[PDB]
């Protein structure tokens, strides 16, 4: 009696320690290349920011009015999103973005700042609602009379809760020094911000800039995080965008950037800007910057694991 | 898969099998124990390598608004290093696993052969290419007694010994 | 550990041993050479894997006063990546070493068996499950001659050949 | 004669490439989980800072008077440690901390600054010794008469040694502008610091802050490292905390943060905040932030290496 | 008939999973230790900057006059290179260096700034050519009369090309406030720079510094990158080093730092400061900071791979 | 390389060979097939491990003008971590490859031996140390018939069987 092994006419080539191109009976893939060109959001609380920039949800330009108190397990940034209506920028913007992505949403709370002896309803043609408006969560602090002085004012807020609060203020950089003296009066203007982990103070830098959104003045957006039972102090005297409400982190989530469509039909934990990687394989060759619970990215496009024996045909 | 010079492409019944030709016709029937052993081992490899890491990685770059150049080049540097590491790990892992798989199948074939050899003690003799030359004409039911490991090691002994 | 269907739980004397039953009673005595070979190989594995890296890593984070959020998230990102790498390395290393250890012991058992088989040339015959059927009654001192590799391959030859 | 292998009634389960749960004769551990809840400091020169913050050893608040010239192979930070007595903060504090941890101690040397026409013995109720004192290694530079002017002063120091020197100065941010004009006189105050690798200049930001340690004014602490045969120049005119002595690194050491007790009975090279990892195993599952000469941290809590053969019992 | 294997009298010891010091027939090396003490530049376009600092190629001190528009595949920095002639420093210098190393060279283009009512030919004794000169690509903006005022000036430049432009300006920090009022007139001087991704504004910090290259005044060098079809705006009024021409990246290259000699006889892709690593081995033990296409650095100096069988001699 | 107690240092002709002594003198000639198999396998290992990664890494540090201390310590931290990883990978890789190489050569020797054993079926008998005791005097041309795998398994059979 004889005894042997099986074989096939068309085998599958793999690589080993010894050879490169050994023909085996059956093989399987270890590097995922298939992509789902959608953000698989089945079972998750998704917030698609759209034209609203992430940081904008803290300041509140018009395009973010429907995102001032969101709650999510998955936060999607969009390329068309804008953080500002009046031309400005955020100092340490990417750090605050990475904070807000895994925050699980935000929760506003009024800080309770009352002002005696100044005006408090600044607006502009860019931040537009019914007419000329402004950032929802902010207040443009000006002087009473077209052209007066600004009284050296001091405000303060204590975090009365158990999680760190998010404090965001602004510094106005007017188009000229004559316009700065028009809005806030002449003389040097100093903005001091202090707490238990914070020093700092700031002052403006008026001058002409590029016309963005119609205006040439800018607004610096600064932020800190108040620890529980810690107080924050603002000693200002002009060119000040005061915070109305502070922000509190809801819980935990994950932030992604993508340009594909949301889909509640498929489930996924590994996301990139092109879609979702739905796979059980240990490796992937689609995006090295994929976030979530992903297979490890490798440079190789294919690595075949042998599931059968050596194929020796007649 | 060594000196068994080729495989039986018609054995679509299993991995290893017996093919005999005595006097009562032809025979080709697969063996279940060895085939199932190799299948369970390869299955173990597959179930171990297919794995979902519960480790979650967050964003660190920014695709829409590029971060500062220095920290960006440090980030890109680190990501490329880790990519090199995982590429190496994947390559070596796949190659090693393939080697152990092939040598595993060869080992199982050798075990089947050695067992069938020891099951018939002096009743048959070795030839050269994975067959057993019978020196007593063994009918089909006796071949089936060899297959399910019930062939007797002495009740056909001197009859084939004198030959 | 293959067709030797089970192990001898009473053999607390070593890893591999001889258990015989002839006419002068019973016997069970361990073998020193093979056991010591496997023990030295496993010992080599242990002494190689137990290792203290002379590489010193300093602090980069701060547990009492958290560092800036951006550099902190880059640091956490890198540390988690390296943690993934070392977890993978540990897993694969342990699994591979275990495989080679088990197959190593099986190999040593097979070597012991094959040597004892070749030591007695036609004086005894193979049975099926790791025993040797003697065709000349071999007393206890002859069994001890088999153990310490001094049994003669011809001075009992035709006596057992005619049987 | 028969020949076989040994076995046991109660084996040990391990994992292989092929199976998961193979029973073997003997196995050993590869992931260390045992911890020693003490800082094993046997044979090492240890300095437990206690209530003294690390950076404080350069400035010299009261709680650091016994640490102005320490020498260590192991430096332990404590959570109760404070870097300041008068409320203030260090710019690039974590970098200076990481510098001082592996410095092996510090060595002070007088910089030799003599002042002609100003006062030089400022004090406050917070930095307390016999009465109202100040930072030991620092000098609060004020104006002569309650309320005068500050003469535009210029000082300089050359590093006359073979290792880089540590230069630390301060900028006073008074509670108000009236108090700043009281201490240093009216007018703009500019603090310029220059060398071969350094530009910079600074000026104050007066205003009200949170009451920390009783006071509302702050002090910025800045620092640079003078290369050998390089000179440092200070062009100042008010709101200046001048350095009395510069610091020099002694050698090499390691800094840890911990809340457990020092112990000279056990020896250790791997430390974390919970104690010491005394092990020869290649992996550990205790703290991913452990420092020193440690086994590599892994997520798994147990990985059993087979030291025996396959266990096949009757 | 007998059959056996071969052996040799002098074998080669290697390490395995099981033993340490097994003697085998033949072995080969896996860790490269041989170094070529030259910068192998065969077939590559090399630019050896020599005494010219990399960043200097953007500003144009005398020692960089022959590097204002270079083009390279390999850029070599030298230790004797100097980025400045007048004492100054670059803000975010290392980032700009890493940008310029892989730029493949630079391409200048005049920005077209015309000034009406000021002087524009500043010079100094340090930046020396025929006599007292200045940075080639820069213009020292002063006031007309020894001692006048500076008119609040505003300039702007739009990037009319398809790649980001490199904009570099300077801020003069004079030796004193009297010299600053001499050069640019009295009063506060504010330098504002704005675009689509940029805010900022700056002002000077006069005062005495260390005498470097003969002078005590400094110059801050700042830079940004204009996106295509984006405009940059400068609102200044004194202490201004204006840019004459902007820079554009040519393509792709690699930057190294080395002190060994260029050699067009050998070819290499892995470079370090000591020479070139010409090897096919997967590992190396020469420099952990080697750049290019290198073998992976390892701590071990030798790791022998067995190429023969076990050596069992008589 | 197991029970073949030592190697033949004079066999500078190949890896494996036949050395015989019958009546017509002495013999020592290498075997080409097995030697070439092992040589091709080791060659495969070498050609696979010698590899140039097309991945290019740029500078991130600065040797002439040291970067900021914090980012510098993060960079040094990451570089040292990756150095640890690649040192581990190199060590384990070399050790594993060496093990599989040695065991590979031993396997090829065993295959050569087993084939030569099965080529002569009952014409000769096993001795103990990798030799075959002939029971019919086989001249030099018959030994060469054993070498190139042309020795007949029956045309010398009963002549050596009666002995
Ligand atoms: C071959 O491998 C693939 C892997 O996906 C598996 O689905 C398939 O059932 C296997 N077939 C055989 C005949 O082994
Ligand atoms: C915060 O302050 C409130 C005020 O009474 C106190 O009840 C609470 O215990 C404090 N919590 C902490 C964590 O300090
Ligand atoms: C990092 O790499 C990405 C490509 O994955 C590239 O787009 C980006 O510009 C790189 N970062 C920097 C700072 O150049
Ligand atoms: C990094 O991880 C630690 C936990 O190990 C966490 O406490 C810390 O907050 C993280 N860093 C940041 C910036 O969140
Ligand atoms: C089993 O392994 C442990 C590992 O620590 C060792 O201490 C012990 O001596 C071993 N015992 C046996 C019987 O192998
Ligand atoms: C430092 O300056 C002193 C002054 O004479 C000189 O002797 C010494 O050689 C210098 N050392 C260096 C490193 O420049
Ligand atoms: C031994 O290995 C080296 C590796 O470089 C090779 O060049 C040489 O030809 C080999 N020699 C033998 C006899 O195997
Ligand atoms: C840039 O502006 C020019 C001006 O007409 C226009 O032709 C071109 O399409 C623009 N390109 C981009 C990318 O905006
Ligand atoms: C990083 O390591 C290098 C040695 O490779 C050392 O020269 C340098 O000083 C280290 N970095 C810092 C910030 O100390």
């Amino acid at each position: 009696i004889c005894l042997g092994h099986h074989a096939v006419s068309n085998g599958t080539k793999v690589n080993t320690l010894t050879e490169r191109g050994v023909e085996v009976v059956n093989a399987t893939e270890t590097v995922e290349r298939t992509n789902i060109p959608r953000i698989c959001s089945k079972g998750k609380r998704t917030v698609d920011l759209g034209q609203c920039g992430l940081l904008g949800t803290i300041t509140g330009p018009p395009q973010c009015d429907q995102f001032l108190e969101f709650s999510a397990d998955l936060i999607i940034e969009r390329r068309e999103g804008s953080d500002v209506c009046y031309p400005g920028k955020f100092v340490n913007e990417e750090a605050l973005r990475q904070i807000l992505r895994e925050s699980g949403g935000i929760d506003k709370e009024a800080m309770g700042f009352t002002y005696s002896g100044i005006r408090t309803n600044g607006a502009t043609s860019s931040c537009r609602r019914s007419g000329s408006s402004f950032y929802a969560e902010m207040k443009w602090l000006l002087s009473n009379t077209d052209n007066a002085a600004f009284p050296q004012m001091t405000k303060s807020y204590k975090n009365t809760r158990k999680s760190p609060a998010l404090i965001v203020w602004g510094i106005h950089h007017s188009v000229s020094t004559a316009e700065q003296t028009k809005l806030y009066g002449s003389g040097n203007k100093l903005v001091t911000v202090g707490s238990s982990n914070y020093q700092q103070s700031f002052v403006p830098s008026p001058g002409a800039r590029t016309q963005v959104n119609g205006q040439s003045g800018r607004i610096d957006f600064h932020w800190l995080m108040l620890n529980p039972n810690d107080t924050v102090t603002f000693s200002f005297n002009g060119a000040f965008i005061a915070p109305d409400r502070a922000s509190f982190l809801r819980g935990k989530s994950m932030g992604i950037q993508s340009g594909v469509q949301v889909d509640a039909n498929c489930e996924g934990d590994c996301y990139h800007s092109g879609g979702t990687i739905i796979s059980n394989l240990p490796f992937q060759n689609i995006d090295s910057r994929a976030v979530g619970k992903c297979p490890r990215y490798v440079k190789q496009r294919s690595l075949l694991l042998a599931t059968g024996m050596k194929n020796v045909p007649e | 898969a060594g000196f068994i010079e080729n495989g039986w492409e018609g054995l679509i019944d299993g991995w290893y099998g017996f093919r005999h030709q005595n006097a009562q016709g032809e025979g080709t029937a697969a063996d279940y124990k060895s085939t199932q052993s190799a299948i369970d081992q390869i299955t173990g490899k597959l179930n171990r390598l297919i794995e979902k890491t519960n480790q979650q990685f967050e964003l660190i770059d920014n695709e829409f608004n590029e971060v500062e150049k220095q920290i960006g080049n440090v980030i890109n540097w680190t990501r490329d290093s880790i990519t090199e590491v995982w590429s190496y790990n994947a390559e070596l892992l796949v190659a090693m696993e393939n080697q152990h798989t092939i040598d595993l199948a060869d080992s199982e074939m050798d075990k089947l052969y050695e067992r069938v050899k020891r099951q018939l003690r002096e009743n048959a003799e070795e030839d050269g290419t994975g067959c057993f030359e019978i020196f007593h004409k063994c009918d089909d039911d006796c071949m089936a007694s060899i297959r399910n490991n019930t062939y007797d090691h002495s009740k056909y002994r001197e009859e084939a010994m004198q030959n």
